């Protein structure tokens, strides 16, 4: 009778998994404060890995991966891939990034005005976004002003000016892709994927209004008027998706851009593998994660960002939730055709 | 040549301390009656094993130690054992009845009756030195003697003995070989009125030592014989650079000039490699690579942490046995390359090494297999501030609901000793974290 | 050289006593004349715990009998280890104290209780280092009961800092003597609430219900109860009388047992229970499974129905130790709601080589549970019934008690309850 | 990658290498802890015993 404790109350993903593990009768639920536990469903900030792996007779496991917010950052990242060989400042599929701390507070302020400045002279497309609110602006002086009105650090990134558009609509969208990191450190990919399309057509003339240039959910189900046109929810799924290539451009999503995820997905985690490994480690980690992809008009693959605490497509919650149970807990705490696609080492 | 002098505090202090004079009469070539063939200038000399051991006019070389503890049967097993030569009478000092695991009955109670004659032998020893260099105190974390009594020792050192160097091996409470459930009470109560008076503590947490055993050892179910030999060994490469020739950690300020660039943050981080077997029939000698490489796996700390999320303020590679220099930054550079080892940005990136061709000695029929060569890392972490964060909870658990809090007060400890305690542990972890974290 | 005291009072606490000597001499190869017959050096290495040493390499127990008839104590002087105790250590009048609390403790037991105290001190004044005191005695009757807590709390007034511990028999109406047991038994308790450190408390049903339906007794007697209670008595006591620091200190065992002064009353255990099947082996899983099983515990109190502030676990005989800790850990892990967790830790397991007599080995158990609750529960149910028509209370008022005293104990033994019951929250 | 400080001698040798740069209680005041801790423990007693001759 294995035990576990929930202490994310907010986590629709790992509330399923703690609703699959009783329905097993195998497992028990104790107060979120009980350290006698094989099982931790953390918080999401602070969580106490210092007091993990040191109670005499238990085998602990927690969902979360030590270190991985260096990934998860919008400003580790940055700094991850210009920092690390394996990624190198030539790392092809990463936007030309730089970290920019406000002038009220290392920063890369005049290292980015370089490349601008190259980028106005040359004639070339010169509109970047920022983030950490966000901003699209083709002018340099409006994002530095727009970060300095702010109090925290912020990131400014080549604003992909030339995005795949699906048709009809002539609309925008970005690809989210479920990757599960067991405790041996096997990278599993979710065969399911989804795509959070604009319900609205890009439009390169006029980044004001944001609504058909950011494909989040939460701003096209509020500022989007054709909210649910093409697809259900603004949510396209691999099956749809893969169909479309092969109509309109004859090809398909894993040769086209599916390749391309894994290699990014491999790339990031393998990298920092050295400095989050349990391997020889007094407790265990495993975590999901939701990496965010954009695909340019050439069928290149971009990436965004990393999610350390990711939700899922609601039509997707039960098969992730049960694979999750199979291949991360089962897997070190077992019972009385796998989802995943292994992309390990 | 100056003098050191050890101090045994409690069961475990006086049991480990049994191991250490043990491996240092063997390291040093002296049998158990005392008398040292080796030693050609008899009756004194100013050699470096001189700052451990005096000699008599008869050729016997005495440990420059002191054993206390409240109850009897810990020392008078040193008092008849195998090395009950070594010592004279006056080293072993004894009460009737112990602590009760009870700080305050160790440091107020007990300790008030007891402090004035362990100083007047201290004295004894003191008066025989040239030029004393400080103590080395041993002594557990959750024992009532070895918490309560060794934090009133200690204030009274630095009166007695104020440009003196003190360092603590301290343990730490782990209940796998515990039967206190107040250990953590005593725990924070004795770092607290000990950190300003110490300036090097080494924690050997119980749980690591066990588990070493367990694994690397094959010892099912180790018992205090066990931990205390492995524990010597430790003890011996940290304090080898003070009984033998060198230039690396020859007095005690060196070990705070290298390995404490802040005077709270003192506690270093300290692993061992390699711990081989002796009931092995097969064993594949390590290299300088493989066993500086197990330095830095969490298997063979002595406190179970993660100082790939730490950051470091120093770095002390001591070496036993076939090792030449060459070899050791070899080892360094391909360590740096594959490791995740961050230090401070207002500290050098650096390692300050100390070899002894001298192999690791151990104790026939001991568990530990002979190997050519060893090392002890001393690191200065800030990831071993797990170890309070795991104390601290423990001792908030129980406080929050004054739980055996009785007792202590009962002792003519005052309540508010604990909050007391408890806020200066916690400004421990808030250093930690300010030095460390981003 | 940690010597203790042992105080036998009245008819339960002298028999009771009576056979614990004879179990642990056993243990410790002491024959019936206190000559040392053993072929193990254990047995000598703590034997001046509970005994003293005469000349010839006599071993003589430190124990003190009382009691207000002589009866009792006669039978003793007559039973089997009768020649091993100290002659000059019979302490007893002629008069009786008739079941009646007041009697022993403020008119018949305070005409004795000075000769009594004489030969503490004598024993006292011999300890190289006296750790404390133990009291076997009963709490439904009059001299253990009412003598034996006056004997208490003068032994506090004249050893204020020693360990006071007691193993007190808990009436119960299914075996019963008189009707005034609840009366007797709520104002010890109203003692010992505040002069004892550690209380074994015994409920003489349970030990009924395990001869009966465990042991398949068909009629058990006071000396088939007895033989628990000395098993018991012998296994609580290994810590101490043998080799060992895991609650080797009378005074150790308290800060590691109480976490509160009031809460010191502890549900003992022993196990195996085996009904004459009786040589089979015992696993070490199987140990522990009956330790904590509520059939094994002698409180009459299941500990589900409460939570276990802190437990204290002994197993004698050679076994797997590293198995021991395996099933230790099993059991916490398996049902960790019955734990307090706001006290870390708080399962503490000890080992001794020497099994008791004739059993390869066997597992003692010691819980300070809030379950025990209920055992005060039901003592304070029968006296009320009672004490509302205030019936038979004309026995104490004709000794000189006011019924005030029994609403003060009778209130001060509610709120022990309901301490439990919010430790228990 | 750079040693300094190599010393050698007959039973070892000790050296540095540096990757990269960088960016009380008198005696008075004891005796009173302690012996107002021992008077909470008379006070304590003498309460004790005031109660058990009452
Ligand atoms: N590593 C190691 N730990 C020990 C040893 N002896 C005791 N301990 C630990 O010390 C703690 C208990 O403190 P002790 O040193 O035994 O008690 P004390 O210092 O003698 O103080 P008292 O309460 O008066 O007995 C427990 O956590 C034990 O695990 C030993 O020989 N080696
Ligand atoms: N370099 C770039 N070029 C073009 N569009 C970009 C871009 N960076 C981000 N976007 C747009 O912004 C959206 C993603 O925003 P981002 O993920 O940084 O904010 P967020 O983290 O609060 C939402 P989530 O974490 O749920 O994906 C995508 O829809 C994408 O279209
Ligand atoms: N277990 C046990 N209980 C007893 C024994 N004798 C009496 N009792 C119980 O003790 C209570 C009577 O007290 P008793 O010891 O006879 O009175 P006392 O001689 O005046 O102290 C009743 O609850 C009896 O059930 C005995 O030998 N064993
Ligand atoms: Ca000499
Ligand atoms: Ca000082
Ligand atoms: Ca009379
Ligand atoms: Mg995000
Ligand atoms: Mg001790
Ligand atoms: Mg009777």
């Amino acid at each position: 009778m294995y035990t576990f404790v929930v202490r994310d109350e907010n986590s629709s993903v790992y509330a399923e998994v703690s609703r699959l593990l009783l329905a097993t009768g195998q497992w028990k639920r104790l107060r979120k404060d009980n350290p006698r536990f094989n099982l931790m469903l953390g918080e999401r900030n602070r969580l106490p890995f210092g007091r993990l792996g040191h109670e005499p007779g238990l085998v602990q496991l927690v969902n979360y991966y030590r270190g991985a917010d260096k990934l998860c950052r919008k400003a580790s990242l940055v700094k991850l891939i210009k920092t690390s060989p394996e990624l190198s400042e030539s790392c092809t599929w990463f936007p030309e990034s730089y970290v920019i701390y406000p002038t009220n507070l290392t920063d890369e302020r005049e290292v980015f005005l370089a490349a601008y400045n190259r980028r106005r002279e040359g004639r070339e497309g010169n509109v970047w976004i920022a983030k950490s609110g966000i901003l699209i602006s083709s002018e340099a002086s409006e994002l530095l002003d727009f970060i300095d009105e702010q109090g925290q650090v912020h990131v400014i990134q080549k604003y992909l000016e030339k995005p795949l558009l699906l048709e009809p609509g002539h609309r925008k969208f970005d690809i989210r892709s479920w990757v599960l990191v067991d405790h041996l450190y096997n990278i599993y990919l979710y065969r399911e994927g989804v795509l959070r399309t604009s319900s609205e057509p890009y439009n390169s003339a006029n980044f004001q209004d944001k609504t058909c240039h950011l494909t989040n959910h939460c701003i096209q189900k509020e500022y989007s008027k054709n909210y649910g046109r093409y697809e259900e929810g603004n949510e396209m799924f691999f099956e749809e998706f893969n169909q479309y290539l092969m109509d309109a451009l004859n090809t398909t999503l894993e040769n086209s851009i599916l390749l391309q995820i894994k290699h990014i997905i491999r790339s990031c985690l393998m990298c920092i593998e050295p400095a989050i490994s349990t391997k020889h480690l007094h407790y265990q980690s495993f975590q999901l994660f939701g990496f965010d992809f954009m695909v340019d008009e050439e069928l290149k693959v971009w990436l965004i960002e990393v999610n350390g605490a990711p939700a899922c497509a609601q039509k997707l919650y039960a098969e992730l939730c049960q694979g999750i149970v199979d291949v991360a807990i089962s897997s070190v705490f077992p019972l009385a055709t796998s989802i995943f696609i292994k992309l390990h080492h | 040549m100056r003098e050191c002098i050890s101090i045994h505090v409690g069961q475990a202090g006086v049991q480990i301390g049994n191991a250490c004079w043990e491996l240092y009469c063997l390291e040093h070539g002296i049998q158990p009656d005392g008398q040292m063939p080796s030693d050609k200038t008899i009756g004194g000399g100013d050699d470096s094993f001189n700052t451990f051991f005096s000699e008599t006019g008869a050729g016997k070389h005495v440990p420059r130690a002191v054993f206390v503890d409240l109850e009897p049967t810990v020392i008078d097993e040193v008092r008849t054992g195998t090395y009950r030569q070594l010592f004279h009478p006056e080293q072993l000092i004894t009460g009737k009845e112990d602590a009760a695991n009870n700080y305050a009955r160790g440091h107020y109670t007990i300790g008030k009756e007891i402090i004035d004659l362990v100083l007047d032998r201290i004295r004894k020893l003191a008066d025989q030195c040239t030029g004393l260099q400080g103590f080395l105190v041993f002594h557990s974390f959750g024992g009532g003697t070895g918490s309560g009594f060794t934090s009133l020792l200690m204030e009274r050192l630095s009166v007695d003995y104020g440009k003196k160097s003190k360092l603590e091996f301290s343990i730490y409470p782990a209940p796998q070989v515990s039967t206190a459930v107040v250990e953590p009470y005593n725990s924070i109560l004795t770092t607290h009125t000990t950190l300003e008076h110490s300036d090097c503590a080494f924690m050997v947490d119980n749980e690591a030592i066990y588990d070493i055993c367990r694994r690397n050892l094959d010892i099912e179910r180790p018992t205090y014989t066990n931990l205390n030999r492995l524990i010597s060994q430790i003890v011996s490469s940290i304090t080898a650079s003070l009984r033998f020739d060198g230039a690396l950690n020859v007095d005690l300020t060196e070990f705070q000039t290298n390995l404490v660039p802040y005077p709270r943050i003192h506690f270093p981080l300290a692993t061992y490699a390699p711990v081989i077997s002796a009931e092995k029939a097969y064993h594949e000698q390590l290299s300088v690579a493989e066993i500086t490489n197990a330095c830095f796996e969490p298997a063979n700390q002595m406190v179970k942490c993660d100082p790939r999320h730490g950051k470091y303020m120093a770095c002390c590679l001591l070496y036993r046995g076939d090792v030449v220099p060459k070899d050791v930054n070899a080892a360094i550079a391909t360590i740096k390359t594959k490791r995740s080892i961050q230090f401070v940005d207002w500290c050098p990136t650096g390692f300050k090494v100390g070899i002894n061709y001298q192999p690791p000695t151990v104790v026939p029929g001991g568990d530990l297999a002979k190997v050519q060569r060893a090392v002890c890392m001393l690191s200065n972490t800030t990831a071993i501030a797990e170890a309070w964060a795991r104390l601290d909870h423990k001792f908030d658990l129980m406080y929050a609901k004054r739980a055996f809090v009785h007792w202590y007060v009962g002792e003519g400890m005052e309540e508010g000793e604990f909050s007391e305690a408890r806020e200066d542990m916690a400004a421990l972890e808030k250093d930690y974290e300010e030095v460390g974290v981003d | 050289m940690r010597e203790i005291v042992h105080i036998q009072a009245g008819q339960c606490g002298n028999q009771i006593g009576a056979k614990f000597w004879e179990v642990i001499s056993d243990e410790h190869g002491i024959d019936p004349t206190g000559s040392y017959h053993g072929d193990s050096d254990l047995q000598l290495e703590r034997i001046n715990v509970y005994y003293n040493e005469a000349t010839g390499n006599k071993y003589v127990p430190r124990a003190i009998l009382v009691d207000l008839e002589p009866g009792t104590m006669d039978s003793v002087r007559s039973g089997p280890f009768g020649q091993i105790f100290r002659p000059d250590n019979f302490v007893f009048g002629q008069s009786g104290a008739g079941n009646n609390w007041a009697k022993g403790h403020y008119t018949e037991g305070a005409e004795l209780v000075d000769s009594v105290l004489d030969v503490v001190r004598k024993e006292s004044e011999s300890c190289d280092c006296l750790q404390g005191f133990q009291l076997t005695h009963s709490l439904g009757g009059g001299t253990g009961s009412g003598m034996g807590t006056l004997l208490i709390s003068k032994i506090r007034e004249e050893y204020p800092d020693r360990i006071m511990n007691t193993f007190s028999v808990m009436p119960s109406p299914k075996v019963s003597d008189t009707v005034v047991e609840p009366y007797n038994a709520t104002l010890s308790v109203h003692q010992l609430v505040e002069n004892t450190d550690e209380t074994y408390c015994i409920d003489n049903e349970a030990l009924y219900d395990i001869c009966f339906r465990t042991l398949k007794l068909t009629t058990p007697t006071y000396g088939d109860l007895n033989h628990l209670v000395s098993a018991t008595m012998s296994g609580v006591t290994t810590c101490l009388r043998f080799p060992g620091q895991l609650n080797a200190d009378l005074r150790k065992l308290a800060v590691n047992m109480v976490p509160f002064p009031r809460l010191h009353f502890f549900m003992p255990g022993f196990a195996p229970l085996t009904s004459r099947q009786q040589y089979r082996a015992l696993t070490v899983p199987e140990l522990t499974q009956q330790m904590f099983d509520s059939k094994n515990m002698m409180a009459a109190c299941d500990p589900r129905h409460g939570r276990y502030l802190t437990v204290a676990a002994i197993f004698r005989g050679r076994m797997s130790m590293k198995e021991v800790d395996e099933q230790m850990l099993n059991v916490q892990n398996k049902n960790s709601s019955y734990f307090v967790e706001w006290i870390p830790n708080n399962v503490k397991t000890a080992v001794c080589d020497i099994p008791p007599r004739g059993l390869k080995m066997s597992a003692t158990f010691i819980g300070n549970s809030t379950a025990i609750q209920e055992l005060f529960k039901r003592i304070s149910e029968q006296f009320t019934a009672m004490f509302r028509r205030k019936a038979f209370l004309h026995w104490y008022t004709g000794e000189g008690m006011d019924e005030m005293e029994f609403t003060e104990a009778e209130s001060n033994m509610n709120d022990l309850v309901s301490e439990y019951q919010q430790y228990q929250d | 990658m750079e040693v300094i400080e190599l010393n050698k001698c007959t039973s070892g040798q000790s050296f540095e290498v540096i990757l990269k740069p960088p960016s009380d209680p008198s005696l008075e005041e004891i005796q009173k802890k302690l012996e107002a801790a021992e008077e909470r423990r008379k006070y304590q007693e003498a309460e004790l015993l005031k109660h058990l001759a009452e």
